[PDB]
């Protein structure tokens, strides 16, 4: 089928763990879907 | 031989001061300017978005090293 192949990015000391697994997706049927959200201090303790 | 017996005056005045400084207290650092975040953006793959706070932001950052990130109000 010719699938395509992601290789693993690493936590980096720009690139810290939750960015990747948030930026960063290695099964490639999951790009290109659309934004995420989620929230901080003020915005967490409005919502939650 | 030995005629006397004596109690060995010494000076040991310090009067003067001399301190150099080492090397390493001129040497560099990297310091920042450090603002509150008020909100994140991050795409490699996929986007994601966090919000931290929200308010008019007065300031906006770029940068592109691995991932596209852009760091609100920050």
């Amino acid at each position: 089928a010719k699938r395509r192949v992601i290789v693993p990015i690493h936590p980096t000391p720009n690139f810290p763990a939750h960015f990747i697994k948030s930026a960063f997706t290695t099964d490639p049927l999951k790009e290109k879907q659309k934004a995420r959200f989620s929230s901080g201090g003020e915005a967490m303790r409005e919502v939650q | 031989m030995f005629l006397i017996h004596f109690v060995h005056y010494k000076t040991i005045l310090q009067k003067y001061t001399f301190k150099f400084k080492h090397i390493f207290l001129s040497i560099d650092k990297y310091n920042s300017l450090f603002f509150n975040i008020s909100g994140i953006l991050i795409w490699l793959n996929i986007i994601h978005i966090n919000i931290i706070l929200i308010k008019y932001s007065f300031f906006i950052l770029i940068n592109n090293f691995e991932y596209l990130i852009i760091l609100i109000s920050t």
